C-alpha cells in the first residue's frame, strides 16, 4: 500500500499539472482525476474508515510531509482548479491537521505563523464565488487561534470585511459577517488591545455600515455594536464612543427608523448615554435642546410591547433622567 | 446561466404556494435579460425574530454544500427592500401534493410511487453520504418538473451530524419551527430521550410519505398532535388501503409495495434498511422504461404550466 | 393518574425539589418538545428571606442572558386565584451532584472531568463579561441535557453589578458554605466578585477530579474558622499539572489567585487527555429503574386522549 510519501508526490505532481494544461484535455481529464483520487487517500489516513480507524504513525508523517512539501499552500493558492467534491476535501483535509497537537502544543499554527499568506489568500477568497464558501470554512478554522486571529485583526487587509459584508449575494455576504463577527468578539482581551489602538480608524469604517441601504446589514450592525458596547472587557471603548456627540445625534435619528427591530436596537444603545453619571458638556447641550420632544416622544414609544416589565423600567428611568436636567 | 442579484430583473406573475411559519410567499416569475420562467420565494424579514433570521441563513449554507441531480438548485439569493428573495428553477406540476390535492385525489399509480420514491432515495443516499439527516420528507417536498425529472427540496429542515470534526454516531437537537413536519417524523425523534437519532429517521418519513401517495391522505390526518404522539408512543403503525387491507376498494397493490412500507415504519431504527439497500429492493424492479419518457404519461390526466 | 393543562403545557411526573418549590417534568401541546418547570407557591416564598425579592430579580436575568452553556427560560404563567407561578425552563437530564452521588468513590476520569470544566469556564466566560456574578458555583447546580452539553442553572442567589462601575466589587456573603473563600468566611466589608467564582470552581475541580473536600466541620462556625486559616492537602494520586492548577486557584490572597486567562493559558487546560478509563453514565432513572429518562407523560396523554 501507499506511503504518506507517495500521496503527497503523487498529489503535488498532479496539482503541477493542472497549473499549467499547455497539453489538450486528454492529459487535463486524467490529472483532475489524480487529484481526486489522492485527496480521498489523504482524507483516508486522517478521519478513516469504520472497521479501520487512524493510526497515529500515518497521521504524523503525513502532516510533517505536508509541512516539508510546502503543498499546504499550493492547495489554498491552487483551490479554483479543483472540482466540486475535492474543494469539499481540501476544506476537511485542512481543518484536521490545523487541530493537531504535540501535548500543549498545536504545530500548525507554529506552521502558519511562517508563509502568512494561506490567511490572506483564504481572505481573498470571498472575492471569487466559485471558492468563496470553502474559503470561509477554513478562515473560520483559523481564527480559533489566538496567534492566527492576531495575524488577521492587525493587518491592513482586514478592512476588506467592510466591502465583504455589503455584497449582493447574500448567502456571501452573511458569511462574510459571520467570520468578521467571531474575529470581534472570541478573543477578548486581544479584541479589546485591537479596539483600543484602531479606535479612530475602525469606527469610521463602521459608521457606514449604519447608513447601509441593505436592510440586513443595517440591522445585524446595530446588534452587534450594542454587544460590543456593553462587553465588561470593552468598558474603556465604551466610556469614550459614549463621550461623543456624533454618536448620540446618530442614535437619535434610528429611534425614527420605519422598522420596529431598527428602533429597538437603536433604544438599548441610547439608554447607555443618558444613564452615564460624568457626561460631557457637548452630550447635555443636545439632550437640554431635545428635552421635551424626548419625554413626549418616550412617552409614546412601543407602548404596545406589554410583556416586558423592564423595559417600562428603563423607559421610566430615561424619562426621570431626562425632566432631571438642569440647565447651564 | 446566471441569474442577476437585483430585484428589478423579476417579473412575479402569479401565487403557486405559501410557507415557512405563514411568511413565505412563492410566485411563478419571468427573468426579463431572457425571458426564462422561475420560481421565486419571497420572506418579509421585518416579521423574523433574529432566531428565525439566523435559521433562514442556515438554509442558505447547506444548499451551497450539496450537488446532486435530485436536489433542488438555488438560481440567485438577495435582498430587496425588507424581503429575502431566493429564486429557482420553476418545476412544471408542482409538488407531488399539488397532483394529489387536484387531479389524484384517491391516491397514485403504483408505477408513479416508484419512479418518485427511487429519485428520493436517490436523493437521501447523497445527503447521508455528506454526514447530514434531512428531517420533512414530506409529498409538498417532492418536485416534479415538465420533462418529468424528480426533486428533493427540505434543505432548511436538514442538521449535520459532523461536531467538532468527528461524525457523531446519533444527534440529540428536538427539529426547529416543526409543527406542519410532526406526522412524518419518526418515534426515536418525538421521545426527546437519552437515545438520540440518526439517518435511519428518514427511512420512516419515506414509509409515511409511501402511504400518503398510494392512500391520498397522510396518516394521523384529523389527530389533535397529543393524539398522534399518543398512537407513535403505543406503536401503531399506518399501512396502505386496498382490498387486501380494508368506494375506492377495487385495487391491490403488489406484494413488493407492501413488503416496501413494512421495511420502512419498524420500530427499532437499526432494523430498518439504509437509503442504498432500499434502491436494490424488489419493488423498484417493475421500472422499465426511463423516467422522462415514463412519469409524463403516467400522469396523463394532468395539465403541465406552460 | 389524571390530566392537568397549565396554559398550552400538560402536567407530567416530578423531576426532583429546588430551593423554592417542586420541579415536574412538561409537555408543549401545540409543538411536543419536552420541557421542565418550576412551582412556585407564593404562599411559601414571603417564608423565606428575601425569596420574592430573588424570584423577581432571577426572571429579570434569565428573560436578557443568551449562551449555550447558562440555563434557558421559556415562559412565565401566573395563577392568581390557586396563588401559584410557574417558571417553564429547557430540559435537563440530571444535575452533576446526582452522577457523583451514583459512583462508590465519588469522582470522574481526569478526561471527562476536563471536559465539564471547560463547559464551566466558557459559562462563566459569558456571565463575567455581561457583569453577573454567580455566588453558587457547585456540581449541584450544574445540569447535563441529553446531547451532553453541561448548563449552569440556579441564578436566585446571584448579583449583577452596575454598568457604569469600573470594577467587579461585592458586599454581600451569599451561597452555599463549603464552597466560599476566606474572603466570606473572615467576613470583609468588600471583596472581587469574579474572584470568589474562581474559588468555587477550584473547589468543584477539586471534587470533581479527587472525591474529596478541601475544607470540612461539623457546623458553620467550625467551617468557617477551617476555612479561614487558609490550610489544605492535594493527595498522592493527584498529577503535577493538575496539583499546580489546583493552586493557583484555592490561593489565599485574591490578587494572586488564578484569573480565566490564567486557567485557558495553563498546561492541564491546553493539554489532550486520552481516554485511560471508562466514564461515569448518566444513573437510571431513581423509581423505574428506566436507562433512558424516557417521557413520563403516556399515563396523562391516555387520560386526556388527544387535545
Ligand atoms: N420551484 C418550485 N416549483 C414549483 N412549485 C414550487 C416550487 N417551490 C415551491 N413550490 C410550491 O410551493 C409550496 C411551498 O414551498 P415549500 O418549499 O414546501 O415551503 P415550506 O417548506 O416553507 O413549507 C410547495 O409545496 C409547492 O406547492
Amino acid at each position: 500500500h501507499k506511503s504518506p510519501a507517495d500521496i503527497v508526490k503523487n498529489l503535488k505532481e498532479s496539482m503541477a499539472v493542472l497549473e499549467k494544461q499547455d497539453i489538450s484535455d486528454k492529459k487535463a481529464e486524467k490529472a483532475t482525476e489524480e487529484v481526486s483520487k489522492n485527496l480521498v487517500a489523504m482524507k483516508e489516513i486522517l478521519y478513516g474508515t469504520n472497521e479501520k480507524e487512524p493510526q497515529t504513525e500515518a497521521v504524523a508523517q503525513l502532516a510533517q510531509e505536508l509541512y516539508n512539501s510546502g503543498l499546504l499552500s499550493t492547495l489554498v493558492a491552487d483551490l479554483q482548479l479543483i472540482d466540486f467534491e475535492g474543494k469539499k476535501d481540501v476544506a476537511q483535509i485542512f481543518n484536521n491537521i490545523l487541530r493537531r497537537q504535540i501535548g500543549t502544543r498545536t504545530p500548525t499554527v507554529e506552521y502558519i505563523c511562517t508563509q502568512q499568506n494561506i490567511l490572506f489568500m483564504l481572505l481573498k477568497g470571498y472575492e471569487s464565488p466559485e471558492i468563496a464558501l470553502n474559503c470561509g470554512i477554513m478562515l473560520r478554522e483559523c481564527i480559533r487561534h489566538e496567534p492566527l486571529a492576531k495575524i488577521i485583526l492587525w493587518s491592513e487587509q482586514f478592512y476588506d470585511f467592510f466591502r465583504y459584508v455589503e455584497m449582493s449575494t447574500f448567502d456571501i455576504a452573511s458569511d462574510a459577517f459571520a467570520t468578521f463577527k467571531d474575529l470581534l468578539t472570541r478573543h477578548k482581551l486581544l479584541s479589546a488591545e485591537f479596539l483600543e489602538q484602531h479606535y479612530d480608524r475602525f469606527f469610521s469604517e463602521y459608521e457606514k455600515l449604519l447608513h447601509s441601504e441593505n436592510y440586513v446589514t443595517k440591522r445585524q450592525s446595530l446588534k452587534l455594536l450594542g454587544e460590543l458596547l456593553l462587553d465588561r472587557h470593552n468598558f474603556t471603548i465604551m466610556t469614550k464612543y459614549i463621550s461623543k456627540p456624533e454618536n448620540l445625534k446618530l442614535m437619535m435619528n434610528l429611534l425614527r427608523d420605519k422598522s420596529r427591530n431598527i428602533q429597538f436596537e437603536a433604544f438599548h444603545v441610547f439608554k447607555v448615554f443618558v444613564a452615564n453619571p460624568n457626561k460631557t458638556q457637548p452630550i447635555l447641550d443636545i439632550l437640554l435642546k431635545n428635552q421635551a420632544k424626548l419625554i413626549e416622544f418616550l412617552s409614546k414609544f412601543q407602548n404596545d410591547r406589554t410583556e416586558d416589565e423592564q423595559f417600562n423600567d428603563e423607559k421610566t428611568y430615561l424619562v426621570k433622567q431626562i425632566r432631571d436636567l438642569k440647565r447651564p | 446561466s446566471s441569474f442577476l442579484p437585483e430585484g428589478g430583473c423579476y417579473e412575479l406573475l402569479t401565487v403557486i404556494g405559501k410557507g415557512f411559519e405563514d411568511l413565505m410567499t412563492v410566485n411563478l416569475a419571468r427573468y426579463k435579460p431572457t425571458g426564462e420562467y422561475v420560481t421565486v420565494r419571497r420572506i418579509n424579514l421585518e416579521a423574523c425574530s433574529n432566531e428565525m433570521v439566523t435559521f433562514l441563513q442556515g438554509e442558505l449554507h447547506v444548499s451551497k454544500l450539496f450537488n446532486h441531480p435530485n436536489i433542488v438548485p438555488y438560481r440567485a439569493t438577495f435582498i430587496a427592500d425588507n424581503e429575502l428573495w431566493v429564486v429557482t428553477s420553476f418545476m412544471a406540476y408542482g409538488s407531488a401534493k399539488d397532483l394529489i390535492c387536484t387531479h389524484f385525489m384517491d391516491g397514485m399509480n403504483e408505477l408513479a410511487i416508484a419512479y418518485i420514491l427511487q429519485g428520493v432515495l436517490k436523493a437521501l443516499d447523497y445527503i447521508h453520504h455528506m454526514g447530514y439527516v434531512h428531517r420533512s420528507v414530506k409529498a409538498s417536498h417532492i418536485l416534479i418538473s415538465v420533462d418529468g425529472k424528480v426533486y428533493l427540496s427540505g434543505l432548511r429542515s436538514n442538521l449535520s451530524m459532523i461536531s467538532h470534526g468527528q461524525r457523531q454516531r446519533v444527534v440529540h437537537d428536538f427539529p426547529k419551527y416543526s409543527v406542519k413536519v410532526l406526522p412524518w417524523l419518526s418515534p426515536e425523534v418525538l421521545q426527546q430521550n437519552l437515545q438520540g437519532y440518526d439517518a435511519k429517521s428518514d427511512i420512516y418519513s419515506v414509509g409515511i410519505t409511501a402511504c400518503e401517495l398510494a392512500n391520498g391522505h397522510v396518516p394521523f390526518k384529523d389527530m389533535p398532535a397529543t393524539q398522534m404522539l399518543l398512537e407513535k408512543l403505543n406503536g401503531t403503525v399506518p399501512c396502505l388501503l386496498d382490498t387486501s387491507t380494508i368506494h375506492p376498494y377495487h385495487r391491490t397493490f403488489s406484494p413488493h409495495f407492501h413488503h416496501f412500507v413494512e421495511q420502512c415504519l419498524q420500530r427499532n431504527p437499526d432494523a430498518r434498511p439504509s437509503a442504498s439497500t432500499l434502491l436494490n429492493h424488489s419493488f423498484f424492479k417493475q421500472i422499465k422504461r426511463r423516467a422522462s419518457e415514463a412519469l409524463p404519461e403516467l400522469l396523463r390526466p394532468v395539465t403541465p404550466i406552460t | 393518574k389524571r390530566a392537568k393543562l397549565i396554559g398550552k403545557y400538560l402536567m407530567g411526573d416530578l423531576l426532583g425539589e429546588g430551593s423554592y418549590g417542586k420541579v415536574k417534568e412538561v409537555l408543549d401541546s401545540e409543538t411536543l418538545c419536552r420541557r421542565a418547570v418550576k412551582i412556585l407557591k407564593k404562599k411559601k416564598l414571603r417564608r423565606i428571606p428575601n425569596g420574592e425579592a430573588n424570584v423577581k430579580k432571577e426572571i429579570q436575568l434569565l428573560r436578557r442572558l443568551r449562551h449555550k452553556n447558562v440555563i434557558q427560560l421559556v415562559d412565565v404563567l401566573y395563577n392568581e386565584e390557586k396563588q401559584k407561578m410557574y417558571m417553564v425552563m429547557e430540559y435537563c437530564v440530571c444535575g452533576m451532584q446526582e452522577m457523583l452521588d451514583s459512583v462508590p468513590e465519588k469522582r470522574f476520569p481526569v478526561c471527562q472531568a476536563h471536559g465539564y470544566f471547560c463547559q464551566l469556564i466558557d459559562g462563566l466566560e459569558y456571565l463575567h463579561s455581561q457583569g453577573i456574578v454567580h455566588k453558587d458555583i457547585k456540581p449541584g447546580n450544574l445540569l447535563l441535557t441529553t446531547g451532553g452539553t453541561l448548563k449552569i442553572s440556579d441564578l436566585g442567589v446571584a448579583e449583577a453589578l452596575h454598568p457604569f462601575a469600573a470594577d467587579d466589587t461585592c458586599r454581600t456573603s451569599q451561597g452555599s458554605p463549603a464552597f466560599q473563600p476566606p474572603e466570606i468566611a473572615n467576613g470583609l466589608d468588600t471583596f472581587s466578585g469574579f474572584k470568589v467564582d474562581i474559588w468555587s470552581a477550584g473547589v468543584t475541580l477539586y471534587n470533581i477530579t479527587t472525591g474529596l473536600y478541601p475544607f470540612e466541620g461539623d457546623n458553620i462556625y467550625k467551617l468557617f474558622e477551617n476555612i479561614g486559616k487558609g490550610s489544605y492537602a492535594i493527595p498522592g494520586d493527584c498529577g503535577p499539572p493538575l496539583s499546580d492548577l489546583l493552586k493557583g486557584m484555592l490561593e489565599y490572597e485574591p490578587a494572586k489567585r488564578f484569573s480565566i486567562r490564567q486557567i485557558r493559558q495553563h498546561s492541564w487546560f491546553r493539554k489532550k487527555h486520552p481516554p485511560a478509563e471508562a466514564p461515569v453514565p448518566i444513573p437510571p432513572s431513581p423509581d423505574t429503574k428506566d436507562r433512558w429518562r424516557s417521557m413520563t407523560v403516556v399515563p396523562y396523554l391516555e387520560d386526556l386522549h388527544g387535545a
